[PDB]
């Protein structure tokens, strides 16, 4: 009985996980689009803000190659509120 | 309203485990041919409020040769955990779904044996310090088959995860897969609760005072709630690992109706081996799991692993 | 190794596990596996002398990537102006940076 | 190395005050090392003794450094040569006889300025032609 | 180098430099000895986890399987000098002098 | 404040270790580093090191220190210390917590400590890492590898635990 | 280190879809069946590319035709398809073991007024021969110019001259 | 073998418990080879899929991979199906 | 121990070095460390005596710590870099934390004082192993990363090594002890060009390895322990004693004899690296080994000490072991200097 | 935060439930590491739910039998070898 219900399950999985994958496209637009937004509102914010700071040219890369890098997100998120920064980082970990 | 909820799974296994004496004593006098308490209210109905007014204004005499800080600690996180047990436990809706409940789950478990260890040796008694010796060792040693039990046991189920023991007990339950390690599991918890014949925690005629050691009043109130709250625990984790039960998502009320009566009746079978069978000897009880129960549990977690392979009945959970 | 045996056997012991640009468990990328490709292709063949001075740009790239340290003084530095900023009550926080 | 420029960085023959002060820091230094393993191979009487203990091998270090950088500079001034190896032989052994002084011994005072002596002149030498002593893997 | 980093190998330093310390106890030091490990595998374990080096969440469980290990022989080692000399204090464990 | 949840743990992580390393009663001494295991999961779990910090919590915190706790049962001296017992101990625990007392203060001002490592003493969050995981869980997939890429370290702990078990009895032998 | 140039806020007001996750996830194997003309080579373009700010000329289309499936079932079965999304959510897991009668209304729907047959099992998991018009990239990673390797050691060998010549050893 | 099965009934009545682990362990590390399950395990197992199948290029000649995730071509899992 | 149970923790001490030395990944470096080490406490603890134990408890004490410390440079390393393969250290105070935590479960620098004791609290048999096979291990290690370890530190440990070691044998009288000292004596010597060059560590490794072998294990056939009784054994048997002086000799590098090789072909190279007062300070006190090499021959061969009355009962007698390799180990330890461009081979 | 919330809220109680009643008012060491080993092999295969659903547990299969094996090996040599009988 039990090998017939995991199977059942193991089909179960399947057909779970086969709309994760359709539904994966969605989400890598709209993170992708959520995540570059917020960069574009980092520089945005970095132009006003740092003027008078002798050499501090809006924007300048860390990393020496031209190839794009997962952003931090300790500057993705970082600049913003105290709250949605603890929502964020411990927040799947600590939803439960 | 977190707060409400944490008050609301509190609060009712404290005024179950006081009330939990009452028919402990109760329904062992009536399998001795004895009433149990029926002078004080209805029934006895009131001797749980009795001793949990009794205990609380007897006044805690702190022993000459001790610390006072582990004389006062060593109940403390003796219960707290007790409490902490039923965190994750799936009733329907478990409070907190730690996808490694049983890990966690176990963790506790093993903290409980510290309890034993500063509890014996900060009453500096020959009592204590030998009470405690046997009393840690044993839960220690058995603690050994708890692991190996479960490894086998979720196994089939998937991983860790409490939530998911409703999915794969859903038709048949996971005793009728696994009925030799029901036997190993339910006994092994009887020197873990600190229960029938594997009573050498303790030693009711001959040691006096074991795991609990002379700690008395203030120290012996959580001392007993600290192995009867978790009495309560391991009656429910074993009521949720083999004889599961059914659960609709339009009504949480039938799981929880099951799940509560099981408990109740594995906690009366606790009941029913305390004062029924004699009282093991530690040399056999060390005897018993290292020669016995550990080389049959090596063999059928060996049977447990493969046998998902065997007929490709690997779990989904992941 | 001081006795490769390894090599000479083919049987892959621990080389599995040397870099995290190597296969991983239902292709989880490492953090850094962008800059590992780059860094272990740009030496190879090279020796352990040349690739020190020649893949530097790889190497501080990469080694920027495991712990990121400059640019959180990128980061420090943001915020120790922008705290600065608005200490004295010049620049006002946009409402984005909130509900 | 720190107090290895502090001293050489000074020019030979000159600024005396502070090549004396440098050579009483690489004499203290070398005091506390000493005096440290010193109290920790062997366990000294209660802490005032220890101090006592460690006190004495600070103070002969010191000392042998303080009169070395001193006379090893004006020697220099005074002979209006600074190149030359005996420049630092003639203060380089009196140290000898600075740790004589603090150990009450006319024969280890002689024997430490027959030693100190040339391994100071040594060190001269050591400075001028390049020698080196933990040199970089070359070859 | 964040600050959670620091805190840790610092409690490493702290860690090793009471480990050679010895105190009148030989379970004292193996105690501190204890710590090391601990620190290693908090150590070990951020980095793991933070960079995603799937494959070498290995280690910290491999750490702790031998570095134990030790801890089972060492132990025992405490327990046969305590046979013998009857006490861990260490300043007796001098017996190799000559 | 909770912002602040992996930097106060690992604070009260440095306590413990001071505590448990000057050295006091060896039971108390297991007590102090038993804390810093209970404190040690924390930064495990909140770096999503679920099973690595669980993990910790059952074996070492709940398993071998418990033998330590056994072993200072019958082998103990018998006048077990305290912090007060003695003054060594006592100067100890000050010079430990006022050390990273005095290590924070100079965190929280520049953040620009260079002792031995070049450090930053900005949040502890920034150096997380964002990207969902899919539904692999990540740590618990990395170490349930031990047996499909183990390969070699399988052999190795199973022949060292066994050989583990050879050396034990043949020491505890009396000759 | 230069410059890091990202594209503007014009580009990022898409059409957003406004539904939840159960919706989402009520639909799915229909939407992933009748919408995988956008979400294929765009995400081909997510890992060919290897950059986001590449491929926003794509991320908007994926959210464009979701549009259009969506507001196809608004002009159909959609009372059948907003009592199946509702039901969905009351599970925890949003798992559809427990809602297979409104599985079925929705199927029975979408058959005959749309045509969009429910994908079989495994189905939606397979690798797609996508066709797309831009090329593509010459270094994904941008990686710079190779150090050329030292010179390969070759040739016949020959006996050491005069033997070992170490101190006066000869032969 | 008149001693081997004595023998071995010889073990039973002194002791019941290990020769019953040993039976155990012994048919539990034997029948995986004796298996007509165990491949489809592994079939299942790589079956269920945790990452996006990752499209590749059409360049013309693909014979096997499909257009459409409802094309006939590719691997079908039917046989998991009525399994 | 039974003889089977003996030959396995053997094996595995065999198996936990081989380990070291076929391991690409720092963990497995470390991994044969620990069970090196978790087999050798009990083949210490041969005889249970309380000096055995004292023993086996500084062995463990001062090598635990060391694969401690050796796991902390890891994981630095590790925190730096991101790769455990077994290659330079790309992090200074990770290597500057390796050196000292290799060399202390060696013993070199002030580290070295667990091997005096050590050595004579364990039977004559285990002084072996821990002298002649807990030498590879961690100069495996030191082989491997010697491509950039700071100059500087590597040579003053290597100086403090051979000062320390040569200085201490002279007023030592166990043989164990004098064993010890002038083990921590060439152990600098072969590893003060380990910076330099790596072929010729390992040449002072297998010639130090067979004289020390060859003249420990041959100690053994003599069944003596102490510098009297040692001299004994002229009467007995004086063509041991004779064998012994020549192992003696060679053991200080008087040429012809074949102790000579590592000394010379050290100055060699540390000539050769522009490094001249290194080596005439580390030929110096090699004069200090040679001392109390020359008064161990003093006593045991050259002149005869006097003998005991129940001793001609031994005579009667003959000995059981079969020494082992022993005779053919003396050949090529004091004869084996015409055959220098071997040196090649190793490489 | 529910997490530590739980353990701060289950403290506090157990913490005033002794307060409100307290104011108002050689073989025994040698099992023990056999333990320590047995518990530390635990450890080993616990992540083995996980590793069955690989996509090869041939060698999963295989290897997991060799730590029970082993567990069962390192019980058998302390079980003959006197060893597991306590010392008298
Ligand atoms: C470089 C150039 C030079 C080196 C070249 C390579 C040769 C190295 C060895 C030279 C000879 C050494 C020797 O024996 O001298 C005589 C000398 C005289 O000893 P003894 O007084 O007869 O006492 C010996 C035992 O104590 C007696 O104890 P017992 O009475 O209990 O008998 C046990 C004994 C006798 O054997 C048995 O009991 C047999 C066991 C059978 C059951 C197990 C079967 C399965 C395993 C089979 C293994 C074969 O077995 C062992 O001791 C086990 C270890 C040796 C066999 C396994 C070797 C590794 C594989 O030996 C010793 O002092 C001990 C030597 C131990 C082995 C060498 C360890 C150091 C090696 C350093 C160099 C390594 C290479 C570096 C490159
Ligand atoms: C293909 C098939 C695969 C699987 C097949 C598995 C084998 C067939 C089934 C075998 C039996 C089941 C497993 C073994 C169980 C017994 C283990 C054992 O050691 O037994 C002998 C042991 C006694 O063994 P012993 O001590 O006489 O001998 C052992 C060997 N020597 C002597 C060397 C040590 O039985 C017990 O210990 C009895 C229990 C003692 C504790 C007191 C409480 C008992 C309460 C009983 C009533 C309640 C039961 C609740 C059950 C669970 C409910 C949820
Ligand atoms: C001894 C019993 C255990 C080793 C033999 C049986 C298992 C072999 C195995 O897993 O090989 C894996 C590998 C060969 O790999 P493989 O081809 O079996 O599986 C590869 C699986 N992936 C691709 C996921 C990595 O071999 C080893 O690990 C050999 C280790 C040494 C064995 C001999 C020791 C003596
Ligand atoms: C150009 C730059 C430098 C300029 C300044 C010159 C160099 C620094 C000053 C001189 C340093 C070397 C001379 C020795 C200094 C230490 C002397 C000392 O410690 O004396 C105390 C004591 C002697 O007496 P003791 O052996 O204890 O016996 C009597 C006990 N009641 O001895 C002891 O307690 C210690 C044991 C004896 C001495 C051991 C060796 C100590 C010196 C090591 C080398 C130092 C080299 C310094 C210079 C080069 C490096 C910078
Ligand atoms: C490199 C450091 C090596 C340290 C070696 C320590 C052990 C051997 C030396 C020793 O014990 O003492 C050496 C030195 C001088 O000792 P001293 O204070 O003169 O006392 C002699 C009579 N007991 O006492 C010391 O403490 C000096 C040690 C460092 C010398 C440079
Ligand atoms: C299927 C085909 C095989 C079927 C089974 C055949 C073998 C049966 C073995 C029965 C037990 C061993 C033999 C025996 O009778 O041993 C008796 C003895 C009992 O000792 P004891 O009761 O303590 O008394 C001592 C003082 N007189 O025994 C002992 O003391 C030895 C006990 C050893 C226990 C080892 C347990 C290991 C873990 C369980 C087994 C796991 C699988 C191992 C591999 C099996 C491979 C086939
Ligand atoms: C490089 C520098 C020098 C190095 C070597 C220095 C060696 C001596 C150094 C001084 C030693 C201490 C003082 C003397 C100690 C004497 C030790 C001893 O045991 O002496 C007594 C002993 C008695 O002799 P016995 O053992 O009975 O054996 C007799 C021969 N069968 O005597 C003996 O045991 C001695 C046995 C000698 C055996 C000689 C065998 C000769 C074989 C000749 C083969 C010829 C082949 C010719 C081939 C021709 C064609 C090619």
């Amino acid at each position: 009985s039990m090998m017939k219900w995991n199977r059942e399950r193991r089909r179960l999985q399947i057909e779970d996980f086969e709309a994760r994958i359709a539904l994966m496209p969605l989400f890598q637009a709209e993170k992708d689009r959520r995540v570059l937004q917020m960069l574009r509102e980092n520089l945005e914010e970095e132009a006003i803000i740092m003027k008078d700071v002798p050499d501090w040219k809006v924007g300048e890369s860390v990393f020496h190659t031209t190839r794009w890098v997962t952003p931090m997100m300790g500057e993705l998120y970082g600049l913003r509120t105290n709250e949605e920064i603890l929502s964020a980082t411990y927040g799947f970990i600590w939803y439960t | 309203m977190f707060m409400i909820n944490i008050l609301s799974l509190i609060i009712p296994i404290l005024l179950a485990v006081a009330f939990l004496t009452l028919v402990e004593r109760k329904v062992l006098g009536y399998m001795q041919l004895r009433k149990g308490p029926n002078v004080v209210g209805p029934y006895g109905l009131l001797q749980p409020i009795a001793d949990a007014l009794k205990l609380v204004t007897k006044e805690p005499l702190r022993p000459g040769t001790s610390s006072i800080s582990m004389f006062i600690i060593a109940p403390i996180l003796g219960l707290s955990l007790a409490l902490t047990m039923w965190v994750p436990l799936p009733m329907p809706y478990p409070l907190i779904n730690m996808n490694l409940g049983v890990l966690f789950m176990l963790a506790m478990s093993s903290l409980a044996v510290y309890s034993i260890l500063w509890s014996g040796w900060a009453s500096n008694s020959k009592y204590a310090l030998i009470g405690a010796l046997r009393a840690v060792a044993q839960t220690i040693s058995y603690e050994v088959t708890l692991a190996i039990i479960l490894l086998s046991v979720l196994l089939m189920n998937g991983s860790y995860t409490l939530s998911t023991l409703i999915t794969t007990q859903e038709h048949i339950w996971m005793i009728f897969t696994s009925w030799p390690l029901a036997m190993m599991w339910f006994i092994s918890t009887l020197a873990e609760t600190n229960r029938a014949p594997f009573d050498l925690t303790e030693g009711e005629s001959e040691l006096v005072s074991g795991f609990n050691v002379e700690y008395a009043a203030g120290p012996f109130a959580m001392f007993f709630m600290a192995e009867y709250a978790n009495i309560i625990m391991m009656n429910a984790f074993t009521a949720i690992l083999f004889l599961g039960a059914s659960h609709d998502p339009h009504t949480p009320e039938l799981y929880t109706i099951n799940f509560v009566l099981k408990t109740l009746a594995l906690t009366i079978t606790f009941l029913w081996i305390r004062a029924s069978y004699p009282r093991f000897r530690y040399d056999q009880l060390m005897h018993l799991l290292w020669k016995s129960f550990l080389p049959l549990t090596l063999a059928l977690c060996m049977w447990h692993i493969s046998l998902p392979i065997m007929t490709a009945s690997i779990p989904p959970q992941s | 190794p001081f006795f490769d045996v390894q090599k000479r056997l083919g049987l892959d012991l621990d080389r599995w596990m040397t870099i995290q640009s190597a296969e991983q468990p239902h292709k989880i990328p490492g953090r850094c596996h962008a800059f590992e490709k780059e860094w272990i292709e740009c030496a190879h063949g090279i020796g352990g002398i040349r690739a020190e001075k020649e893949c530097k740009i790889e190497f501080d790239d990469f080694v920027e990537c495991l712990l990121r340290q400059k640019t959180m003084k990128r980061l420090s530095a943001i915020k120790r102006q922008r705290d600065k900023l608005i200490k004295e009550g010049k620049y006002t926080p946009p409402p984005h940076h909130l509900g | 190395k720190t107090l290895l420029h502090k001293y050489s960085d000074i020019p030979e023959g000159t600024e005396c005050h502070r090549k004396a002060y440098a050579s009483t820091s690489i004499g203290g230094a070398t005091g506390l090392i000493v005096s440290a393993y010193s109290i920790a191979l062997k366990p000294p009487a209660s802490f005032l003794e220890g101090v006592a203990r460690t006190g004495r091998y600070t103070f002969t270090s010191a000392a042998i450094g303080a009169i070395f950088g001193l006379t090893s500079c004006i020697s220099a001034q005074v002979r209006e040569k600074p190149d030359d190896p005996l420049n630092y032989f003639i203060g380089g052994c009196a140290g000898g006889l600075t740790l004589g002084a603090r150990t009450r011994s006319y024969g280890i005072g002689a024997a430490a300025c027959a030693y100190m002596g040339l391994t100071a002149a040594l060190v001269k030498m050591g400075q001028l032609e390049g020698w080196q002593v933990f040199a970089e893997p070359k070859v | 180098m964040p600050l959670v980093y620091m805190n840790i190998i610092m409690a490493f330093a702290i860690a090793l430099a009471g480990l050679l310390m010895y105190r009148s106890h030989l379970m004292s030091s193996l105690l501190c000895l204890e710590g090391m490990m601990l620190s290693l595998f908090i150590m070990s374990t951020l980095i793991i986890l933070n960079t995603h080096f799937t494959l070498a969440n290995m280690m910290p469980i491999i750490l702790l399987v031998f570095a134990a290990c030790e801890a089972a022989l060492g132990l025992s080692l405490l327990v046969m000098v305590s046979n013998t000399y009857g006490t861990d204090y260490v300043q007796n464990l001098n017996l190799l002098q000559c | 404040m909770t912002m602040y949840i992996a930097f106060i743990l690992s604070t009260i992580f440095v306590i413990g270790f001071v505590g448990f390393s000057s050295k006091p009663s060896p039971i108390y001494g297991g007590l102090g580093l038993i804390v810093s295991g209970g404190v040690g999961c924390g930064i495990v779990l909140n770096f999503g090191g679920s099973f690595l910090g669980l993990m910790v919590f059952l074996i070492y915190l709940g398993g071998m220190l418990v033998v330590f706790g056994y072993t200072t049962a019958m082998a103990t001296e018998m006048y077990p210390e305290v912090w007060v017992s003695n003054k060594t101990v006592f100067g100890a625990f000050v010079s430990g917590l006022m050390m990273e007392f005095c290590m924070v203060y100079y965190a929280l001002k520049e953040e620009e400590v260079e002792i031995i490592f070049k450090f930053n003493g900005l949040g502890d969050w920034v150096i997380y890492d964002t990207g969902d995981s899919g539904f692999f869980s990540e740590e618990a997939m990395g170490i349930a590898a031990l047996y499909s890429y183990g390969t070699w370290l399988v052999i190795v702990t199973g022949w060292s635990l066994l050989i583990g078990v050879v050396v034990i009895m043949e020491i505890t032998r009396g000759n | 280190p230069g410059i890091v140039e990202l594209p503007t806020l014009e580009d990022l007001k898409v059409q957003e879809v406004k539904v939840s996750s159960s919706v989402l996830k009520a639909a799915a194997h229909h939407y992933g069946a009748q919408c995988d003309k956008p979400n294929k080579e765009f995400m081909l373009c997510r890992w060919e590319e290897k950059d986001p700010r590449r491929c926003l000329e794509e991320g908007k289309l994926v959210n464009q035709c979701a549009l259009d499936f969506f507001r196809q079932i608004k002009r159909h079965c959609a009372e059948p398809f907003t009592e199946y999304w509702t039901c969905i959510d009351y599970s925890g897991l949003q798992l559809f073991r427990h809602c297979r009668k409104q599985q079925a209304k929705f199927d029975e729907c979408v058959l005959d007024k749309l045509g969009w047959v429910r994908p079989d099992l495994g189905e939606l998991s397979k690798v797609t021969k996508v066709k797309t018009d831009r090329p593509l990239p010459e270094n994904p990673y941008h990686s710079r110019a190779r150090p050329e390797p030292n010179p390969e050691a070759e040739g016949d060998l020959k006996p050491a001259k005069h033997g070992s010549r170490l101190f006066f050893w000869t032969m | 073998a008149g001693r081997i099965a004595s023998f071995l009934k010889n073990a039973w009545a002194k002791e019941p418990v290990l020769v019953a682990s040993f039976a155990i362990g012994g048919l539990a590390i034997i029948l995986p080879s004796l298996s007509p399950y165990t491949n489809y395990a592994i079939r299942i197992n790589r079956a269920t899929p945790y990452n996006y199948p990752v499209p590749l290029r059409d360049d013309g000649n693909m014979p096997d991979v499909p257009s459409h995730p409802q094309d006939p071509q590719g691997p079908s899992l039917e046989w998991l199906k009525n399994l | 121990m039974n003889p089977i149970i003996y030959t396995t923790l053997i094996m595995t001490v065999m198996s936990g070095t081989m380990l070291v030395m076929i391991s690409s990944h720092w963990l497995l470096i470390w991994i044969g460390f620990e069970m090196n080490l978790l087999a050798m406490i009990p083949v210490l603890m041969k005889n249970f005596n309380p000096r055995a134990t004292e023993a086996a408890t500084k062995y463990f004490l001062t090598q635990a710590t060391a694969s401690m410390m050796l796991m902390m440079a890891i994981i630095i390393n590790l925190l730096y870099s991101g790769q455990w393969t077994i290659t330079k250290m790309f992090n200074p105070v990770a290597m500057t934390m390796m050196t000292m935590a290799l060399a202390m479960k060696l013993g070199l620098s002030p580290f070295h004082f667990w091997v005096p004791e050590v050595t004579q609290g364990i039977s004559l048999q285990a002084g072996l192993l821990l002298l002649t096979w807990q030498k590879l291990a961690p100069l495996s290690v030191l082989c491997q990363i010697s491509q950039s370890i700071n100059p500087n530190l590597m040579l003053t440990m290597a100086m403090l090594s051979i000062l320390i070691g040569g200085w201490g044998g002279l007023n030592q009288t166990q043989l164990r002890k004098i064993m010890a000292y002038s083990s921590i004596a060439h152990m600098g010597w072969m590893t003060a060009v380990l910076p330099y060059n790596t072929t010729m560590t390992i040449l002072n490794l297998l010639i130090y390895i067979t004289m020390t072998l060859a003249m420990f294990m041959l100690l053994i056939h003599s069944s003596a322990t102490t510098t009297l009784s040692l001299s004994h054994t002229w009467n007995k048997m004086p063509v041991i004693t004779s064998l012994m002086m020549v192992t003696l000799l060679s053991m200080g590098g008087l040429p012809p004899l074949s102790g000579f090789m590592p000394k010379w072909m050290i100055i060699q190279e540390m000539t050769k690296n522009e490094s001249i007062i290194m080596p005439t300070l580390m030929a110096m006190t090699a004069l200090l080994n040679l001392y109390f090499y020359m008064r161990l021959a003093y006593s045991s061969s050259l002149t005869m000490f006097p003998s005991t009355n129940n001793m001609k009962m031994k005579w009667q007698f003959e000995h059981t072991k079969q020494m082992k390799l022993l005779p053919t180990m003396i050949v090529l330890s004091t004869l084996v200097l015409p055959m220098t461009p071997a040196l090649s081979s190793l490489n | 935060m529910n997490i530590m919330l739980t353990l701060l809220t289950n403290v506090t109680l157990a913490s005033l439930l002794v307060l409100i009643a307290f104011w108002l008012p050689m073989k025994f060491f040698l099992v023990a590491i056999t333990f320590l080993l047995f518990d530390l092999e635990i450890a080993l295969l616990l992540p083995l739910p996980w590793a069955s659903q690989t996509n090869n547990l041939k060698t999963m299969l295989t290897m997991a039998l060799f730590l029970l094996i082993l567990l069962a090996a390192s019980l058998a040599y302390e079980w003959t070898q006197k060893g597991l009988e306590w010392a008298e």
